[PDB]
């Protein structure tokens, strides 16, 4: 017979589930400057190897169950880390399981055509050659959720066969010949436009560099539409224009090619000066009309929006660049104008 | 071209006249 | 509408196009086709695509799951039943979950066949999954279990795997002469040394491995089994999802002037694809699908599954 | 009641997006061919551009990805069976 | 339980291989060399020696074209995600979820042993044997399943399938498999015909 | 919407080496029936567990569900149900947070079995303002929008 | 005074929450050819009885926390089983509580 | 888990272990399918004049 | 509009788990008495 | 104001392209970045010089 209360041991379950959440998702994905090498474990010398990224032991006290309690706050350590190189990346989580669960995968893929002239083109009758160059680089054809070099890590791909398919609408022959005759005029030319509609230049920024001056030499600027700038990483961006990049030891998400941009918060200001004396937009337009102050560290005059450090000039421009919102009041744009890659869908102010 | 259009009732179900081309760009 | 919309003649819907001439570099390959559109047919090039077959090796650094596969409910510092040589005597840290009837020199009696004592098959019996089912600590005079030998390298239980080498699931390194080497080790009470052995530990050599875990705490750099290597603690490897990219980015050379594609007539041979390397055809297609459709939805055929971080992981 | 003397840090994160600055006189989209883009057709003069970005310092070589938004247009003519003819034009950055 | 005949909770859609439709006992429908295998509606293929599967599953290219044209009028100008009002709950693409896995290749992997459920001892001394009852055993290295990843990954074979619940395999009686009206163009040719046709 | 708890399996916890209550045994080799002590190669002290190891059982899916109902529903009950704690000073003003924090409430009022299989809001919790609650995701956002 | 580290015992929580998920939802809804009869427990003879469907003990090793790891894969045993005869049928879970408990 | 077939109380019945019954949601069907005789031509309903 | 009395039967259980000592261990017995020799 | 690095002897500048009508001349003098504030900014928190 037990004399008194029974024996038991107390656990904090919700804290242990929340301490497992913050470690597996945030503390293991910290920058490598916060980690250290474990004792008595042979670790690889190459930092782009999975044997490195797995075995760099991180302290749980860096991101433990008490970090920023009651603060909706992304870590300053984790702002510059690619959030799409993560195992909760639900696209890559879906794309990994769409092939299978094993190392050795025989695949069967249908690759879409993306070149805008020949993407929506309605071909008329005729025999055409149709010749395409395909990649085989395992850091380009594949995507890992850690960003390790898949050339060193033994990932191989081997393209056995290939076929071109083409679905034809079975149009009536005296109707598909009237449409054929109409579409062979010089007045009925099928005209297309690239959706990005931009000539894209990559300018290098050195390490720990604050000032980035670029310079377009001299040109007629007629039919110019605007700018759309974003910071990238040299590690994460392959040298396109070359068919094979031997210095590209990275197989994570490529923000240059997929739209997974994340270094937008690393911009302070933008000074656009046409022809070295004409500041743009000039004309005393903005509250600081010679530069596009994107954020302010030290604000005494109080020109910030949204309980963050983004300025009132730059929040006006970005709500007008995307939604025509800003001269008749700021409000939530509707869900059809506010797409996935838009400004307001992703603007998340924190404090 | 009413013989190519489906017949809702006895009228040809045509589209609009000005809905022929595209105009979308990256913000414009 | 009846007529003037759909033909009444023998016309195919989908055509199959064998490559005319394929050439290979060490980093790229090229596929020339004849995109032959017959008489009175229109072909929207949105309906055209490349069907590619092949063999993908994801490499050993592919881990499609968090945690481990083997003994996940085990404690991370929990060792397997192992042996080691100290200073040279061999110590045994083991467990004997099975409860039998009688113990002779042939092993443990698992039952009878009439009056003949049926013993345990040393290849797979007693099973390390079968022990006692009641919770109260009854008297167990004739227990038995399985122990890894001193030649087997010592691992924690969390994440340990050995392949089975018989039909009945028993794991153990077979040797050629193809007979297993499972030695029997008889143990009795220390103050008892008639002599009746209480515990029979079937020692064995398994092909032990940690296919998805690693050690987070090594107490000893030296080789060989030791008492300090019971305290080694196993951590699961980090989950690495290796796959093709969203909308098959990186399979097709866009905006490479050396790897430009060709759509031309067979006679004039003037390439209608004029490609410029300061275009981003990939990002032009990633932003086009956003403006025309709900991008959160998953379309497997074009591998249309958008990269999306968890919103509670980025912003804590 | 024993709270420390605290200082407030504010920031924003805006992923997945491009910082759009439209080349329009009121920063709005009244059309793809903007009014400042037509003001430079009738001016008929070449101007140089000197943009200057101030960024946060990172301990890593980074790149700058500026989209100079043009009209990357292709007009496709097929006059005969097996004949394909295309005229390309993009303005300003013609190539 | 749920009655799929009445509730609309159809779930055995994946158990179809092919469909052969013949009008008047000789005229194979649709005829006209329409499909890639034009004499039948191959819904799925396990062999796939000629290269006729979509969606990284075993559904054929003929059948995925027909189902995206029966519901959505999508397929002749490129396959894309249908808009959210065309894609209802009991529709095709809302419910079509293609899958794949790898299992062991028992004829190629030289160390395979078919270990039944009586002898699989993963979570050995921490999980009750063959029951949700109390634990029994010892903390012992597992033997199931075989590792598909790592440096010691087994020789694997890939199984592909799809599950498309809640839906009906629509084959429209139209000459281009599209919905150009409720009274289809092949139903108006047989209109005022006074001709009976056998259907097999 | 009380669905019960999915706990058909028992959930156990184990000592840090898998077993702690091992006993000391001695290797014995057979006589060439008969047995003799084998202390030459093997030692005379071997920690061997006889039978199943020591373990403690916890119901996890009920403890997570009982923590949910107490923190969200039982703490937000009307003050006519709660009672004053023992040997703890408390504010006399009922509109004080120090009052609302320290009124101890019985977990058996809203426990893990209340209205099982019933999608039922409590009659105690009907006239209570549901927006004076810490899961008010608007106010949970507006509090963090200024800081912590 | 305690000498050294304290006493403690270890549970894998995220596995036990995931192993309770797969047993309650998938392993108990396996076909009857996989299940076996309980030892020393009476059971009905009609397979359409709840007293039958309750007491057919199923092994947790059939659907355990390692089944098809990293595979988005419905089980081949569970494809021909009606997914709407399930207690997570959120309509029937709502239609049952709409009458009461 | 019944350790012993004997129904009387014993020491072995301290080791018997309890499992909850399977959750069974019994309700009317969605949109009240099954209440009304539709398509039964022997139980066909009537809307006619008086 | 139908008014009536529905009997769900003894095989109705609208909840997973149990209502009665849910936090108890599954092998834990009640304070009991038995008979031996 | 064209910046000169520390111990930098050669300073290349460049005016890109301009109508140079009514140009009067040049006048230049080296300054110090410590001693010259960046005007246009209403407050420079890194300008530690008076």
């Amino acid at each position: 017979i037990r004399v008194g209360n029974n024996f038991a041991m107390e656990i904090n379950l919700n804290a242990n589930l929340w301490r497992n959440f913050l470690y597996s998702n945030i503390a293991l994905y910290l920058p490598d400057k916060l980690k250290y090498s474990p004792s008595n474990v042979k670790i690889s010398d190459n930092p782009n190897t999975y044997d490195y990224m797995n075995k760099r032991v991180v302290a749980p006290g860096l991101v433990d169950c008490y970090i920023n309690l009651g603060a909706r706050w992304s870590l300053d350590y984790m702002d510059n880390v690619n959030p799409f190189n993560h195992h909760r990346n639900a696209g890559l989580r879906y794309r990994s399981m769409l092939l299978g669960n094993g190392r050795y995968v025989p695949f069967h893929i249908q690759v879409p055509q993306k070149f805008f002239a020949i993407k929506n083109l309605l071909l008329l009758p005729g025999s055409y050659t149709y010749e395409w160059n395909f990649r085989k680089d395992v850091n380009m054809v594949l995507q890992s959720s850690l960003g390790n070099d898949l050339r060193v890590d033994g990932a191989s791909i081997k393209f056995d066969s290939i076929c071109l398919y083409a679905t034809f609408f079975p149009m009536a022959h005296n109707t598909a010949s009237t449409l054929e005759a109409m579409l062979r005029n010089d007045t009925n030319d099928q005209s297309f436009n690239d959706y990005l509609s931009a000539a894209n230049m990559l300018y290098p920024i050195p390490a720990n560099a604050t000032n980035v001056p670029i310079s377009i030499p001299s040109r007629n600027w007629a039919a110019f539409r605007g700018w759309a700038f974003t910071r990238l990483k040299t590690k994460e961006t392959p040298s396109l224009g070359s068919g094979y990049d031997p210095y590209y030891t990275y197989s994570g998400s490529i923000p240059y090619l997929d739209g997974t941009f994340y270094l937008n918060h690393t911009f302070k200001k933008v000074a656009i000066t046409f022809d070295s004396s004409v500041s743009w937009p000039g004309n005393d337009r903005l509250l600081t009309p010679n530069e596009f102050e994107i954020k302010r560290s030290v604000d005494g005059e109080g020109y910030n929006v949204a309980q963050c450090n983004m300025t009132k000039d730059w929040f006006l421009v970005q709500m007008l660049a995307n939604y025509n919102i800003g001269y008749q009041g700021f409000y939530i744009p509707e869900s059809y104008k506010d797409r996935m890659y838009s400004f307001f869908r992703n603007f998340q102010p924190m404090s | 071209f009413a013989s190519l259009a489906p017949r809702h009732g006895s009228r040809p179900f045509m589209g609009n006249w000005q809905d022929i081309g595209t105009s979308n760009m990256s913000g414009g | 509408p009846t007529h003037d919309v759909t033909t009444d003649r023998s016309q195919r819907l989908t055509l199959r196009f064998i490559p005319v001439d394929r050439e290979d570099t060490a980093y790229s390959y090229k596929a020339r086709f004849t995109l032959a559109v017959g008489d009175n047919r229109v072909l929207d090039m949105a309906s055209t695509y490349f069907d590619i077959r092949g063999v993908l090796d994801r490499g050993p650094t592919f881990k499609p799951y968090s945690g481990t596969a083997y003994n996940a409910l085990a404690p991370k510092g929990a060792p397997n039943p192992c042996e080691w040589d100290e200073a040279q005597k061999t110590h045994v840290f083991g467990q004997a979950p099975y409860s039998g009837i009688n113990i002779t020199k042939e092993g443990i009696q698992i039952g009878v066949e009439g009056q003949t004592p049926k013993y345990a098959d040393k290849t797979f019996q007693p099973e390390p999954q079968i022990g006692e089912s009641q919770w109260y600590e009854t008297e167990i005079n004739h227990a038995a279990g399985r122990v890894l030998k001193k030649t087997t390298p010592m691992k924690p239980c969390y994440g340990s795997y050995a392949k089975p080498t018989n039909e009945n699931g028993g794991q153990g390194i077979l040797v050629k002469q193809l007979e297993s080497q499972v030695e029997m080790q008889f143990f009795s009470t220390t103050e008892a040394t008639n002599l009746t052995p209480k515990v029979v530990l079937y020692s064995e050599d398994v092909d032990i491995e940690t296919p998805d875990t690693h050690i987070s705490y090594m107490p000893t750099i030296k080789e060989g089994n030791s008492r300090e290597l019971m305290g080694q603690q196993s951590m699961p490897n980090r989950p690495n999802y290796i796959a093709f990219r969203d909308n098959f980015i990186g399979l097709m050379y866009y905006n490479s002037t050396g790897n430009m594609g060709v759509l031309a007539g067979q006679a004039s041979q003037l390439n209608a694809v004029v490609d410029l390397q300061d275009r981003n055809t990939e990002l032009s297609y990633q932003l086009l699908l956003d403006s025309i459709g709900d991008r959160t939805r998953y379309f497997s055929m074009w591998n249309q599954a958008v990269d999306s971080y968890d919103p509670d992981v980025r912003i804590i | 009641k024993t709270a420390v003397d605290s200082i407030t840090q504010k920031k924003f994160l805006c992923d997945r997006t491009l910082w759009r600055i439209p080349f329009s006189s009121n920063f709005m989209s009244m059309g793809a061919l903007t009014d400042l883009g037509q003001n430079l057709l009738y001016a008929n003069s070449a101007h140089a551009l000197d943009m200057t970005f101030e960024v946060d310092p990172m301990d890593e070589p980074t790149l700058l990805y500026v989209l100079f938004e043009v009209f990357d247009v292709v007009r496709v003519h097929r006059p005969h069976r097996g004949v394909i003819e295309t005229v390309y034009l993009r303005t300003p950055f013609s190539a | 339980g749920s009655i799929p005949y009445l509730d609309g909770t159809f779930y055995l859609n994946h158990t179809f291989k092919k469909v052969a439709i013949t009008f008047d006992s000789s005229v194979s429908w649709p005829g006209n060399d329409r499909l890639l295998t034009p004499n039948e509606f191959e819904i799925k293929r396990s062999v796939d020696g000629e290269g006729y599967n979509v969606a990284q599953c075993n559904m054929t290219k003929d059948w995925f074209l027909v189902q995206m044209l029966a519901n959505y009028n999508i397929g002749y100008q490129g396959f894309y995600i249908p808009e959210s009002y065309k894609d209802r709950m009991y529709s095709f693409f809302r419910n079509f979820q293609p899958m794949s896995r790898q299992v062991v290749d028992d004829t190629k992997y030289k160390d395979y042993q078919q270990v039944g459920i009586l002898h699989q001892h993963n979570n050995s001394g921490f999980v009750g044997y063959l029951a949700p009852t109390m634990r029994e055993g010892q903390a012992y290295p597992a033997n199931f399943p075989y590792p598909l990843i790592g440096k010691t990954a087994v020789d694997s074979i890939t199984q592909k399938k799809f599950l498309c619940d809640r839906t009906l395999w629509r084959i429209p009686f139209s000459s281009n498999f599209m919905s150009m009206g409720a009274l289809t163009d092949l139903g108006q040719n047989l209109l005022y015909a006074n001709s009976a046709h056998a259907l097999d | 919407e009380n669905h019960g708890t999915e706990d058909e399996l028992p959930n156990y916890c184990f000592p840090l080496g898998g077993v702690i209550n091992t006993e000391t045994l001695t290797k014995v080799k057979p006589k060439t029936n008969g047995w003799e002590k084998d202390a030459t190669e093997f030692s005379d002290k071997n920690e061997i567990r006889v039978g199943n190891n020591f373990a403690m059982e916890i119901n996890l899916n009920a403890n997570l569900w009982r923590n949910f109902l107490y923190s969200n529903i039982a703490l937000y009950l009307p003050d006519k149900l709660k009672y004053s704690p023992s040997n703890v000073k408390i504010s006399d003003n009922p509109n004080t947070y120090d009052y609302m924090n320290k009124r101890v409430v019985a977990p058996g009022l809203v426990d893990c079995y209340i209205n099982l299989g019933a999608r039922w809001s409590l009659d105690y919790m009907d006239n209570v303002n549901p927006f004076n609650h810490h899961r008010n995701a608007g106010l949970r956002y507006r509090s963090m929008l200024l800081g912590n």
